């Protein structure tokens, strides 16, 4: 029999308020024996019929992977709404329902702060400068770093990690030469989160 | 049409009302169906309130096996008619089943139900004999955690007044308020009493107060005994925290296991063994009930059964019958096994009962599903059940001999036969089931006839029958004499690979007396173990007897030889004893351990020799009768035990046979270095004073005895300096490096790890002052004997340089002390290679009370040091310190050849004698020291 | 079938001593009314017989899960020892084996910096003192937060984001009253990882 499994929208689209978030079902280990899938998009647990099929994916154990898009509006996948992707298929005793939604809980604003290196850690040779988002509920969030408005490519941003208080938090580090990094450069971290304020969020950075 | 002007409504519903109110508070459409159905609910409450409720008739008493349901009453299709999957009815429950389980669960306060019982269901169930109780959880009667009425605090408090008040209201608003016919009692943990899942000991015992007033106002012990106390819940009695307090006080005890799990009980790894048996519960409820008190549910397949509950303890729906939710084959039903399930023990149950009695017809889902959610047809579709299959159940039980009435045909004497109905019961079955006390002391009882079919009995008191004249097998319980189980079990359990079950059945307690008409009593071929129970003097007319063939140790002196010689001596002073009139012979005694031994100490000479511990120490068979046989003599001596002049025991149990071993007990033994050893061999080659503990193959913990083998001179017991010890500075964590002091070895478990390092040190003081002699450390093998950790492969044990050093500075500064600048290297180990699961030196007559050794496994590449246990040893010795001093003085002094005359020199001589025999002794004689100080700085 | 599980102990159970490490095997895959399950575990490729399968703490039913934990030594895991459980049970075509280690790979010292909170941090009631520690090998790392030398609970970390270096790194924030903040009594970030020096590590804070 095959399976059904429902992915969201990309985080900084969910995460910016002026982007538009989709719920796209994509079916995958479906056999030759049962190879229809036939799908329902629901904003909110609502069944809608605008779900859109992209052409299918095979997979690398000879199954293949068949999907259907249905755009949500932002706000409400945001706010917690459930897409819901149905599947139906010849091997099921019953079509398959799945559903998905923003993290429960009132939002919480991330807020984003940029630090350099401590003394001791811009001693090194390649100093850090650390963006961490806190706060930030409900954990979808998307963070981005930029140097002197230019984008920082050599930074890793960590997941969002649900906190202690229902938020969720994360940190993202441009490395930069500890010649550099305390050079003196203003680093601007630039967030789209659905935790950010105004789905957004910004940190400062200097050396 | 506010709901505050409803006047008919429950405060409660119309707090429901309100609440419904705040959500969608304003939509326009809303506010309008939520008020009219409270209103037609305040129509429906007020109906509720005129009708004529039927008078509750008097109900024949429930005799025989019983056949209850508990009847999902959101299953009924008067419940709520607006669902209209139910379409069933309670009251098409057939007259087969005994106890109608009144279930209040999903019933509006305006719901038909309470006026379809009370006027239709109600009437019908009494006219058919079906008698209502409803139940209640222990929340609902106790805490305040939704508890309804309960929560009341001020109208109940938990007071002796309040409880009174909550139970007259419980009793009005569950019992009185429709007249019902029973109390039922959940038990459930969930249906327990809780608030913040939180056990109320006050709601607890004000429960089972007010639960003991509604007995003391219904129930056997009520003021209403037509009203029933009924009580079943998923807990196991030892945990039924009312099952002490309420037992005096409830009329049926109900209990469901439904499930392979409750047929067969759980599985333990731990134990390897099955877990919350039937036959544990049903004991578990004879501590506080009795088996005819006992009633037993089963399930049916209730709609919509979701995982846990969609068991399928009943024949399941025919996976062909897809459609068909319905499949009424009860052959080969686990609730088969149910109809004919009866406790092995104890007695014969007081009848059967189903839960979800509102399923009675239809099937269980079949196991090809569960996978599928929005498909079950069996589970999940609706059908209207005619309860076909709880009929035919419970018929099919109705119609087993096993409940047949015991009657005179099976007890000839009237007197007799009444006397075992008010003791034991009514039932036939009982008699082969009943495994309790007999009190017999109806004097009018002439002859025991059918006594024989006591098969279970735990106890029988013959307390006063003078009417009756003979005693034998034919008028003795089946128990008599003793057995294993024969009765075959009807449970369908899951029990596979444990498939043997002889079950010993220990012979019963024959209390016999007042039997002063008894003429014969025939107990020859019981293998019975002792006279106890018989009240010699009560058989006063007594004129013929034979005990040959008993398990009976009749030993000349025995308290079980004392009555045997009365007996003996009573039938030579009526017609004289002889072969033919009494037979006492054939006795198999069996030989338990003795509880003591009074050996604690075995003395050999040194030499290359080998001694088997056991049978040189271990010895000893003691009879229940206290007949003690240590030896193969000793059971020489029991073969020339004569009663009558010939021996009462049966000629075929050779000393062998006889002989109780001490085979596959274990023993410890413990050289006076505090070595210790597991050899029965052991080899007096080497003069040593061990210390052997006996273990039972059954505990290797409690010594059955104690022992101290001695080759050559004794030498005093050492002591665990280490007992006590005072953490000292060391890179060992001091917390965790007492458990290497901790006198414990310790278990696999604990971790005995020093530190992180292939050598790493402790410093500790010790508890007291004393002798110091030796050292030992354990290797882990020690723990495990198969460890990963490597060896240590050197170590060391130092003290600090005190001598050098201000002890007081390094209790001051311990982390500054740990120099060995600070310290003084007293004793070395160095592993050579071989393989051992500790290391052991002797010590020096060593002083410090604060020590500081390392450990060292002397693997470099991240090989740590890791030390099982750390041992110091020694005696006992006050003033360690002074007196060690006064040691190393005498040895300076000593060493000063120039400083003291020869004169002086011999005495110094004799004192140094006398301090060396010290160093090691376990009274510490300061007065020696202390004289020759004198002397030396006299000297000095 | 059913399938097995091993878990590692919290990586402070293995870099505290006081702690008694330990990898628990669970089994709760394709089960049957068959309960036998005779559960094996291996350290190093040699299976140990010794264990102490956890008594059923399943309050009541549906729960039919038995799962063995093995306590080792930490010079036993440190040292990289392959703990393998293969278990055999009658419903099971034969025993299933699955392993699990200290992680392989060159251990890496963390670096630590201490930062302060962002000031929206003091405006935040709880301000997060932070410390960052990257170019950790392996992953497996013990960090806390503690305050007047006492411990703060109020601390949240991140997952090992793994360093550009291969090693894994991370942000760890303690959260105090802003007006604790404000009047911070001194915060110590203790650290237990072998790659710190006596494989304990304490970074200072103070107002
Ligand atoms: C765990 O086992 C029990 C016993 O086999 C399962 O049976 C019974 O399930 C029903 C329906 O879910 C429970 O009834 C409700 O319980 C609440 C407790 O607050 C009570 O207020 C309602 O009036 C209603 O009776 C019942 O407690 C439960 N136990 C018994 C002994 O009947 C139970 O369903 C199983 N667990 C789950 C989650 O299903």
């Amino acid at each position: 029999g095959p399976s059904v499994f429902l992915f969201p929208p990309k985080p900084k689209d969910t995460l910016m308020i002026s982007r538009t978030p989709e719920v796209t079902c994509v079916v995958v280990d479906v056999s030759h024996e049962d190879p229809e899938v036939k799908f329902n998009w629901y904003v909110d647990g609502v069944e809608v019929h605008n779900a859109k099929t992209k052409p299918r994916e095979e997979q690398y154990n000879s199954t293949y992977r068949v999907v259907s898009v249905l755009t949500v509006l932002h706000q409400d996948w945001l706010n917690g709404k459930e897409y819901k992707c149905k599947v139906s298929n010849k091997a099921l005793p019953a079509p398959i329902e799945k559903t998905i939604s923003k993290a429960k809980g009132q939002p919480r604003e991330p807020q984003v702060y940029t630090l350099p290196p401590s003394r001791d850690e811009l001693t090194k040779n390649q100093v850090s400068l650390t963006c961490l988002v806190k706060g930030f509920y409900p954990s979808d969030i998307a963070v981005e770093w930029e140097s002197n408005g230019q984008p920082e490519n050599n930074y890793k941003t960590t997941p969002p990690v649900l906190d202690s208080d229902g938020s969720f938090f994360l940190y993202s580090k441009l490395t930069v030469d500890k010649s550099r990094w305390q050079q003196g450069n203003v680093f601007s971290c630039s967030v789209m989160h659905e935790a950010l304020h105004n789905h957004y969020t910004q940190k400062s950075l200097s050396l | 049409p506010s709901i505050d002007s409803l006047h008919y409504l429950s405060e409660n519903s119309k707090k429901e009302f309100k609440e419904e109110l705040s959500k969608a508070g304003q939509e326009s459409q809303k506010v309008k169906e939520i008020l009219a159905k409270a209103q037609q609910a305040d129509k429906q409450a007020q109906e509720l309130a005129k009708m004529k409720i039927p008078e509750k008739i008097p109900m024949k008493p429930l005799h025989g096996p019983l056949y209850g349901g508990y009847f999902r009453t959101w299953h009924d299709k008067t419940s709520d008619p607006t669902e209209k999957d139910k379409v069933n009815s309670m009251g098409e429950l057939p007259k087969e089943v005994d106890l109608a389980f009144i279930f209040h669960d999903w019933t509006k306060d305006y719901s038909l139900f309470w006026k379809e019982l009370a006027t239709k269901h109600v009437p019908k169930l009494n006219k058919q004999g079906t008698r209502v109780i409803r139940t209640i959880p222990w929340r609902f009667l106790a805490g305040g955690d939704n508890s309804g009425i309960a929560e009341d605090t001020s109208k109940y408090p938990n007071t002796p007044e309040g409880n009174k008040a909550l139970a007259k209201a419980i009793v009005d608003e569950y019992v009185y308020k429709y007249n019902l016919d029973g109390l039922d009692v959940d038990v459930a943990h969930d249906s327990i009493p809780k608030v913040d899942k939180k056990e109320d000991t006050a709601g607890v015992e004000r429960s089972i107060q007010v639960f003991e007033e509604i007995g003391k106002l219904i129930g056997p012990k009520g003021v209403d005994k037509s009203r029933l106390f009924i009580m079943d819940s998923t807990y196991m009695a030892d945990k039924n925290p009312l099952i002490e307090r309420g037992a005096p006080y409830i009329n049926l005890l109900l209990v469901q296991v439904y499930g392979s799990q409750g047929e067969k009980g759980g599985w333990e790894p731990v134990s390897n063994r099955p877990e919350k048996t039937m036959e544990e519960r049903w004991q578990g409820y004879s501590k506080y009930i009795r088996p005819e008190q006992y009633m037993i549910g089963f399930s049916f397949y209730e709609e919509n059964a979701q995982e846990g509950n969609l068991w399928y303890d009943i024949n399941s729906r025919k996976d062909e019958d897809k459609a068909n939710g319905i499949n009424t084959d009860i052959t080969g039903t686990r609730a088969e096994r149910y109809a004919r399930w009866q406790p092995k023990t104890g007695g014969v149950k007081g009848g059967i009962f189903s839960y979800a009695i509102d399923r009675d017809g239809v099937a269980h889902q079949p196991k090809k599903y569960a996978k599928q959610k929005e498909f079950k047809d069996a589970t999940d579709n609706i059908f209207h059940s005619d309860y076909s299959v709880s009929k035919a159940l419970k018929t099919v039980m109705l119609k087993d001999k096993s409940y047949d009435l015991i009657d005179e045909k099976d007890f000839p004497d009237k007197a007799l036969r009444e006397a075992v109905m008010a003791q034991v019961g009514t039932r036939k079955g009982d008699l082969e089931r009943f495994n309790g006390t007999l009190r017999l002391d109806n004097p009018a009882i002439q002859s025991l006839e059918g006594l024989n079919k006591f098969k279970k009995l735990a106890q029988l008191d013959l307390i006063g029958l003078s009417r009756i004249t003979k005693l034998d097998r034919s008028v003795l319980p089946a128990n008599m004499k003793p057995g294993k189980d024969t009765l075959e079990t009807v449970l369908e359990t899951y029990k596979k690979d444990n498939k043997e079950e002889p079950a010993t059945i220990p012979p019963v307690s024959l209390k016999v007396s007042g039997l002063t008409g008894l003429k014969e009593l025939d107990l020859s071929g019981f293998d019975r173990e002792t006279l106890a129970g018989l009240d010699a003097a009560t058989l006063t007319s007594l004129e013929k007897v034979d005990i040959s063939g008993n398990k009976l140790d009749l030993a000349p002196g025995t308290e079980n030889r004392q009555i045997f010689d009365t007996m003996l001596s009573t039938i030579s002073n009526h017609v004289g004893s002889n072969e033919q009139t009494v037979k006492f012979d054939k006795q198999k005694p069996t030989g338990h351990y003795p509880d003591t031994y009074g050996k604690t100490s075995l003395r050999l000479p040194v030499a290359n020799e080998k001694v088997d511990l056991q049978s040189q120490l271990l010895f000893g068979t003691v009879t229940n009768q206290g007949t003690l046989i240590n030896s193969e003599a000793d059971y020489k001596a029991y073969q020339n035990h004569k009663i009558a002049g010939r021996s009462f025991v049966d000629s075929n149990y050779h000393y062998n046979n006889f002989k109780v071993s001490y085979e596959n007990y274990t023993v410890k033994v413990t050289d006076s270095t505090l070595g210790t050893t597991t050899d029965k061999t052991l080899a007096t080659d080497k003069e040593e004073t061990y210390k052997v503990d006996f273990f039972s193959p059954a505990d290797k913990t409690k010594a059955v005895h104690t022992a101290k083998v001695i080759v050559g001179d004794e030498k005093t017991m050492m002591v665990n300096l280490a007992e006590g010890a005072t953490v000292i500075g060391g890179s060992a964590d001091p917390v965790n490096a007492r458990k290497v002091f901790d006198g414990q070895l310790g278990s696999e478990t604990d971790n005995i790890s020093l530190g992180w390092d292939s050598k790493q040190s402790i410093i500790f003081k010790l508890k007291e002052d004393g002798l110091i002699k030796h050292w030992r450390f354990f290797n882990d093998s020690a723990r495990n004997p198969e460890t990963t950790n490597k060896p240590i492969q050197e170590a060391s044990l130092q003290i600090f340089n005190i001598k050098d050093y201000n002890l007081d500075n390094l209790l001051e500064n311990p982390n500054k002390f740990d120099d060995e600048k600070y310290w003084i290297t007293v004793d070395t180990y160095s592993a050579q290679g071989e393989r051992a699961t500790a290391f052991s030196n002797t010590l020096n007559n060593i002083t410090s009370k604060y020590w500081r050794v390392v450990f060292d496994t002397k693997g470099d590449r991240y090989s740590s040091p890791v030390v099982p246990e750390l041992q110091i040893l020694g005696y006992p010795l006050p003033n360690a310190d002074t007196i060690m001093k006064t040691v190393t003085t005498a040895k300076e002094l000593s060493q000063q050849k120039d400083k003291f005359s020869q004169k002086m020199l011999d005495e110094l001589k004799i004192k140094e004698m006398a301090l060396e025999t010290s160093l090691n002794s376990k009274i510490f004689d300061v007065t020696a020291i202390n004289a020759n100080a004198g002397v030396l700085k006299d000297c000095i």
